[PDB]
C-alpha cells in the first residue's frame, strides 16, 4: 500500500473584507488512501453547516477534496481548518490568513 | 456518458 | 485550446461494515458534469453542471444502471486482489480507474487513456496504441492475460475513439456558454513586510477559468524563479481557480519587481506592480 500525507490550503473565495458575506475553503489534496476527516473552525469551534466536493483524484492517484461553508469574516474571529488522516499522528489545525 | 461493458481483473 | 472528457472511478472496501463504497466523477476540462455515489438506499447518476438539463431523462436511467453494474463488477476485484496479492480480508483496499478522450479545439480525437490503480498504485494501464497493457506487477500480470486472451483492448479503444469522442463534443455544445467561454483572472498585488529591512510581495489571480496559468515574478524583466513562492492552483469553489506567486524584496525595492500574469482568457499577458 501507498500512503501520501495530505496537503491543507485555507482561504476565502473572494479577499476579506470584514462584514462581507463569503465563502471559508479548505482544499485537501495529495493523499491517500481516501478516508479523512475534515472540519472547519470558528474560534476552536466545530462549524455544523460544512459541505464538500466530490471525491476526485489527481494523474499520480492521490484525492483532493474542496471543504467549504458561508461565513462573514470580521477583525477578532479566527478560523481554521481541522484535519486527521492515517498518516497523521494527530489532527493538523492549519489556520486561516487573510494574507494568503 | 458511459457505456455498458464490465472488465474484471 | 484542446478539450477532454475524464472519467474517475474510486471503490473502497470496508471489512466488518457492509458493501464497498463506490464513486464515479465525470469532467468535461475543468469542470465536474455528473457524479455517482453508491452510499444511498436508491443512488443516481446526477447532474453536478446545470447545462446538464439538456440531456434527454433516459439518460439518468441508462448511466444510473451502467454506474451500480460498474460497483458490482469493483466489488468482485477488490476481492479478486486479494487473492492476486495474498492479503487478508481484515484490512480496507481501493481500486481506481481513471479514462477520457482528448480533442483539439475543432474537435478531432488525439488521445485516449485507461489506467488502473491498486492501493494507490499503479495497477495496469493501456498503452498508448490502446492495443496492448502494461502490468505493474506480477500480480496485475494476471490481468494482463486474462484481458490479452479476451481482445478487451478492442472495447476500450472502441469507447475511446468514438463514444467518448461523440459525446465529449456533445457536451462542449451543450455547454458552450461556459464551457468555451474563458473567464480571465482578476488580478493584484499585495505587500505585507518581512524584516523592517525586508518585505513579501504577493501576486493573486482570483476567478479564472480554465485551472492553466502561469504566474511569475521579475526583477528588472528578468524571471526571477529560485526565489518565488508559488501555491498549488486551487477551486474557488464556484468553479473558478485561485493562484498566488510571492517574492521576499529588500525595502525601497519594489518598482525593481513585476508580475506576469498569462491565461487564455486575457488578450495579452498582464503585467502588475505594487
Amino acid at each position: 500500500m501507498i500512503q501520501r500525507t495530505p496537503k491543507i490550503q485555507v482561504y476565502s473565495r473572494h479577499p476579506a473584507e470584514n462584514g462581507k458575506s463569503n465563502f471559508l475553503n479548505c482544499y485537501v489534496s495529495g493523499f491517500h488512501p481516501s478516508d479523512i476527516e475534515v472540519d472547519l473552525l470558528k474560534n476552536g469551534e466545530r462549524i455544523e453547516k460544512v459541505e464538500h466536493s466530490d471525491l476526485s483524484f489527481s494523474k499520480d492517484w492521490s484525492f483532493y477534496l474542496l471543504y467549504y461553508t458561508e461565513f462573514t469574516p470580521t477583525e477578532k474571529d479566527e478560523y481554521a481548518c481541522r484535519v486527521n488522516h492515517v498518516t497523521l499522528s494527530q489532527p493538523k489545525i492549519v489556520k486561516w490568513d487573510r494574507d494568503m | 456518458a458511459l457505456m455498458p461493458g464490465q472488465f474484471f481483473v | 485550446g484542446s478539450h477532454s472528457m475524464r472519467y474517475f472511478y474510486t471503490s473502497v472496501s470496508r471489512p466488518g461494515l457492509g458493501e464497498p463504497r463506490f464513486i464515479i466523477v465525470g469532467y468535461v476540462d475543468d469542470t465536474q458534469f455528473v457524479r455517482f455515489d453508491s452510499d444511498a438506499a436508491s443512488p443516481r447518476m446526477e447532474q453536478r453542471a446545470p447545462w446538464m438539463g439538456q440531456v434527454e431523462p433516459e439518460y439518468w436511467d441508462q448511466q444510473t444502471q451502467i454506474a451500480k453494474d460498474t460497483a458490482q463488477t469493483f466489488r468482485v476485484n477488490l476481492n479478486t486482489a486479494l487473492r492476486y496479492y495474498n492479503q487478508s480480508a481484515a484490512g480496507s483496499h481501493t481500486f481506481q480507474t481513471m479514462f477520457g478522450c482528448e480533442v483539439w479545439a475543432d474537435g478531432r480525437f488525439f488521445h485516449g487513456y485507461r489506467q488502473y490503480a491498486y492501493d494507490g498504485a499503479d495497477y495496469i494501464a493501456l498503452n498508448e496504441d490502446l492495443r496492448s497493457w502494461t502490468a505493474a506487477d506480477t500480480a496485475a500480470q494476471n490481468t494482463q492475460r486474462k484481458w490479452e486472451a479476451a481482445g478487451e483492448a478492442e472495447r476500450h479503444r472502441a469507447y475511446l475513439e468514438r463514444e467518448c469522442v461523440e459525446w465529449l463534443r456533445r457536451y462542449l455544445e451543450m455547454g458552450k456558454e461556459t464551457l468555451q467561454r474563458a473567464d480571465p483572472p482578476k488580478a493584484h498585488v499585495t505587500h505585507h513586510p518581512a524584516s523592517d529591512r525586508e518585505a513579501t510581495l504577493r501576486c493573486w489571480a482570483l476567478g479564472f477559468y480554465p485551472a492553466e496559468i502561469s504566474l511569475t515574478w521579475q526583477r528588472d524583466g528578468e524571471d526571477q524563479t529560485q526565489d518565488t513562492e508559488l501555491v498549488e492552483t486551487r477551486p474557488g469553489g464556484d468553479g473558478t481557480f485561485q493562484k498566488w506567486a510571492a517574492v521576499v524584496v529588500p525595502s525601497g525595492e519594489e518598482q525593481r519587481y513585476t508580475c506576469r500574469v498569462q491565461h487564455e482568457g486575457l488578450p495579452e499577458p498582464l503585467t502588475l506592480t505594487w
